[PDB]
């Protein structure tokens, strides 16, 4: 990593072994044989061999990884029955506050959409495995009857009237009733709400309302899954928002009183529709092509947002415009495909080259436009950040205050947004994709290529499972998220468990690179809890509460799940601990004299179990620890 | 620390003495004076020449070797001697072009302790021009890996176990045997 | 992409005059010159930026990249003399025939492979033959006097003139005498195709007509042909000799035979020329280079092609006391003592370096290969050129024959050459890198397995690749269907047989799939 | 005996309904053609394919 170790200081002073000069200080001649521009010379030559790895990382063909975007799910609510077209147009950037110190983040309404001012049609009632047989239809204003039955069966479901159905809105009912006799707690009633589309049925997600449901008066704001399509009966045309009914559900609080039905109203308060951290830029052309093959072209907008269809360029083909795909390397080209490559992390698009071959000949990869034809990009994306992702939704400036509309809110914190990866980042990526080179195989690449597929896990082993009936043995993944020490001091628990998406998002990237044919699994390791009780005596001229303090906390740290062990990271995953390695804990901690004993047991993470006393612990191979509250006895004469 | 400091003895290919100007090579003190400030500059120069060679695995210094392994993924942990990380730095980038094949795995292991292996595995390629005829390959599979060692010292059999488990495909179940 | 700057203009050294040491109150024009004339700084600095092209070659070698090699053109030399007198090695090996040369460029030089030797053929035996009339042990048709009739007056397939060659030498171009009797309706020589043979060891060898009056013997003609290999007739009579057969094709439309054709009179063999292949080549003698600085590391140019491969081709004299030693090629400089004399050689350019040095992380130094002292002088005993497209010389254009040793003649060449191609240039291979590096070679995914068999079967319709299920043994092996292609008839049927696949197809896919194989999955094909 | 009938009963009953649709129905996607007669056989080359 070095080429020379010398320094200014560094003079050699060997004049005399040629001439005989011989003033070790002189006034003058001493001043000639110092030569600063060595120095200058030679710490810019330690640097050399550093330039010279970027020189041929370029040559290999490996490049940086273009930033992610950002995305979020936002709605436009309006507290109105009204407003039969798109409210915001496309853009209407938002951000948090703008303090100085920290710049608030800026997003785009992505989409749009139109909804309809759907009326409330037909009502009826019914219960599992009974049609509705009621009056269907005279209870839009009056003919009352019990909702449910009063009783909880199995599948009581409730049919509702709206004509000009909306496929893609918040939805929100006039349910009006008379409550009085037995109060229901709103929290969690035992009821799924359910609506129609092309395929079948889908969970309604439901928001805010000040009445927990045929408890008071009010509406319920269902959320229309996308999909939904028109349905008839009667003399209206009212899509479906079946309302399944539980049971008691092991002691949720139910009516045998449930009210009747007053009236009926139709709101249909907003729509759904997603928004990024990026900005877009339309039509912009590159020039025009040229007949020769392996051209570069250029852009106006530095950092390219990755994404399937990352630019979509087009050519001027006869027919309005040909589009060209996107590979990340050209060896998988064909002499007659159309595919071409993009630096995103600098806006470079270059074409597909021409290889001479051994014959002599040429090999062209990919094709090239034909000469004289407009090249034209569709659109790129521009953005994305780290900063990019919002909490909790919370973003300020969440449009309290809007002359057209009464409000727009995300409430789920956005996901995505990977930064683009520093070059010193790229320099430890080079090895991974010259010796992976995609296409995870051997036991190691999983452990490499799961971290490419999500760095934001804290960290990732992979090791071989129980052994499959056929004589083989599916692959089996272990993750462990970033944990935070949530409660008062070691780890809360629940969150080293993935929340469905770690395991979704990269078992997915790994399945399609995974070898055809065999099974694929990943989770969470084992973990057996240890409570670390014990007996020190302490000093006579120390204080035994701060090595009260002291002692159940510097005991925890050699059993912690993330940092523990000597070496300060997570454990080895297979290592078993003792009293003995303990005992070296144990003996260092300040204000000690003597330690008496210490006791040892399992336990889990769940409920209790405080677990026989041992000394020793058989940790198996794919667990980790799991340390506990611990305390130990420390009589002594303190001061 | 290197301790690469200056080279008594070597010269240089950009001499001072011969920059200077004319009538001012008359002189002797000058010429012999001069001359001298060569002898701290004179490495630099032949590290700015012959600058290939201080790529190359097969010659460069031990340093630069296993700078050189970390480069290409060399997998260069735990060998104390120069001549084995010679040969690993510069076969390694072929290594990978095939890592994982049958050849692969034959390698590797000849690599790191000189000789060729015998392996028998279920494995194997056929072709029948029978319609939807079967395809042979033992039901069950089975990775075995055989060294023909000369001087089986008992901690081979470790090192083979341990090499092998990064060169299987998280596949197959393996076993070692070494002579 | 972001590569940091290494530059600090000449000018910004010399600031260093920092006049805080006492009576050194000077200017320009003192001796003071050393603050100056260590400007090679400026020098020093703006090599270090630099990154050339030299260490863009070993970047290839560090990843597994062979740069790809130069070759040559090899034509059809063919000699001609006018004095068949005796036999003895006229043409020793490496000959060299060179092209005329013009105004425009040097000439192209090239260099015969084998060595050619002249024979003084004479005739064997001279037979009657017809269709279905063989030999049967005839020998005097024509020995004495009178006629041998040719192919009974009626040439049809099967027929063959039968005359006899004492030497048929391998690489001789043979003369015949054909005097025949003119006899009935004369016709043009290129009318009847009539092939001539010469019944090799392994069977009857085909032969090429070069004159007029041959075959169509309207006048008594004079046919020359190149001998086609070693051969000899088929004896039964008293002729070891060689054999020409003057056999006659189907009656073509245009092309057809007439009845009655000339019969023999007189007749005599003896060949005019031989013809040999050639490489293109040649041998430099004594191109000296300069003089040795005496330190590692030095490289030296040579001013002409890439030394064509094979021995050692380039012999380094250097001066010494004793004389001029003498230095071997050697491969890349793997080990190399400082007491060995060795040398590394560029095949596709004149680049020949030296030993380099290197300063190694302790004291001293480690040379590899030793150097020349100061003031040697370095030259070139033996080189050999010849490689690259400037060989692709147009039909019968070599004329002139260097040295002129023998009793020389006319050289031309009959046939075009055959093309050699030039070596892959840094900046040539520096585009191959990206591509050439990551192309699969792994067959991991279902992906690759249909599109590595069509990789190695681009002839083939459709191909897939479908596991075998639970239940099957083979170890969760695969399955691999393969479609020929075929025209399914003016008539919309298609026959079975032609969906088969052949099986060499299947071969040559499978013996590709079985060394790019993962883990041991078999992979059996076949149609479905 | 390994499908959804939810589905398929969704779509047996529009799949047979769009080849006697008024404005573009049949086998050509387009109005009918003003004559043609309706059978099971031209019906069960809908049903099938479903």
């Amino acid at each position: 990593q070095q080429f020379v170790d010398d320094a200014k200081r560094y003079i050699q002073q060997r004049a005399p072994e040629w001439t005989d000069h011989n003033v070790s200080d002189p006034g003058v001649t001493l001043v000639e044989t110092v030569a600063h521009m060595a120095d200058q010379i030679v710490y810019r030559l330690n640097r050399v061999p550093d330039k010279n790895h970027l020189a041929f990382l370029d040559l290999v063909g490996i490049t940086l990884f273009p930033p992610s975007a950002a995305r979020t799910d936002v709605t436009f609510w309006l507290s109105a029955p009204q407003e039969d077209a798109i409210l915001v147009p496309v853009g209407t950037e938002v951000a948090t506050l703008r303090t100085e110190r920290d710049e608030a983040v800026v997003f785009a309404t992505e989409q749009d959409l139109r909804i309809v001012p759907c009326t409330m049609g037909r009502l009826v009632t019914q219960v599992s495995g009974e049609a509705v047989s009621d009056r269907t239809t005279d209870l839009a204003e009056s003919k009352d009857v019990l909702c449910f039955a009063e009783a909880p069966n199995p599948g009581d479901c409730m049919l509702i009237g709206l004509s000009a159905a909306v496929p893609d809105c918040a939805l929100a009912l006039e349910l009006d009733s008379r409550v009085d006799g037995v109060g229901v707690d709103p929290r969690q009633p035992p009821l799924v709400w359910e609506a129609w589309t092309e395929d079948g049925w889908q969970s309604c997600e439901v928001d805010r309302d000040g009445t927990g449901g045929l408890n008071r008066p009010g509406d319920v704001v269902l959320h229309i899954p996308g999909g939904h399509v028109l349905s008839r009966n009667g003399g209206h045309e009212a899509g479906w928002i079946r309302c399944r009914v539980t049971e008691p559900l092991s002691g949720q609080p139910f009516y045998t009183t449930s009210p009747t039905i007053r009236s009926a109203e139709a709101y249909t308060i907003g729509g759904t529709t997603g928004s990024i951290h990026a900005e877009t830029v339309l039509d912009e052309p590159l020039g025009e092509s040229t007949g020769l093959p392996g051209q570069r072209l250029r852009l106006e907008h530095a950092p390219v947002v990755a994404g399937e269809p990352s630019v979509l360029l087009q050519t001027a083909a006869d027919d309005g415009w040909q589009d060209w795909q996107v590979v990340p390397h050209f060896s998988g080209s064909h002499p007659d495909d159309h595919h071409i490559t993009v630096d995103a992390t600098t806006g470079e698009i270059a074409f597909g080259p021409a290889v001479r071959e051994a014959d002599g000949t040429l090999r062209q990869y990919g094709a090239v436009p034909p000469k004289g034809a407009v090249i034209r990009a569709r659109r790129y994306r521009t953005g994305g950040g780290r900063a990019g992702n919002v909490a909790r939704g919370a973003v300020q400036v969440l449009r309290t205050s809007i002359p057209y509309v009464s409000e727009v809110v995300n409430r789920e914190a956005a996901l995505g947004g990977v930064d683009g990866e520093t070059i010193e980042e790229a320099k430890l990526r080079a090895p991974i994709t010259l010796r992976a080179q995609e296409r995870a195989v051997t036991l190691r690449d999983y452990e490499e290529l799961a971290r490419r597929a999500a760095p934001e896990t804290a960290r990732i082993t992979c090791l071989e499972g129980a052994e499959n009936e056929y004589g083989a043995h599916a692959v089996r993944v272990l993750v462990v998220p970033q944990a935070v020490p949530d409660p008062g001091g070691r780890l809360r628990f629940e969150q080293l468990v993935p929340g469905d998406a770690l395991l979704n998002r990269i078992t997915r990237h790994l399945d399609e690179r995974r070898l055809i044919g065999t099974r694929l699994a990943v989770g969470p390791p084992y973990y057996q809890g240890v409570t670390v009780v014990a007996t020190v005596h302490a000093f006579r001229d120390v204080d035994a509460d701060r090595v009260r303090r002291q002692t159940h906390d510097a005991l925890y740290r050699h059993l912690d799940p993330l940092t523990g062990g000597s070496d300060g990271k997570g454990w080895p995953f297979g290592r078993p601990v003792q009293t003995g390695e303990l005992f070296a804990v144990l003996q260092r901690v300040p204000g000690v004299e003597l330690v008496d004993e210490v006791v040892l047991h399992p336990a889990d993470p769940l409920t209790g179990k405080r677990g026989d006393p041992t000394n020793r612990i058989d940790l198996d191979a794919p667990a980790l620890v799991f340390s506990y509250d611990h305390r130990v006895r420390v009589i002594g004469d303190s001061a | 620390a290197s301790q690469r400091g200056s080279v008594d003895g070597l010269g240089s290919s950009l001499p001072i003495a011969s920059m200077l100007p004319a009538v001012f090579a008359d002189d002797d003190l000058a010429l012999r004076f001069v001359a001298g400030l060569d002898d701290v500059l004179a490495p630099i120069l032949n590290v700015l020449d012959c600058l290939d060679t201080y790529f190359d695995p097969a010659l460069t210094p031990a340093d630069f070797a296993q700078w050189l392994g970390t480069w290409v993924g060399a997998e260069t942990d735990g060998t104390e001697a120069e001549p084995m990380l010679r040969a690993a730095v510069a076969a390694a980038a072929r290594l990978h072009r095939v890592r994982g094949t049958l050849q692969g795995l034959s390698e590797t292991v000849r690599l790191a302790f000189g000789v060729a292996p015998e392996i028998t595995e279920s494995g194997g390629a056929t072709w029948n021009a029978r319609p939807l005829g079967p395809f042979p390959g033992r039901p069950r599979p089975q990775l075995h890996v055989a060294l023909r060692l000369p001087e089986p010292r008992p901690v081979d059999v470790h090192r083979l176990d341990a090499l092998v488990a990064a060169a299987r495909p998280a596949h197959m179940p393996y076993t070692v045997e070494v002579t």
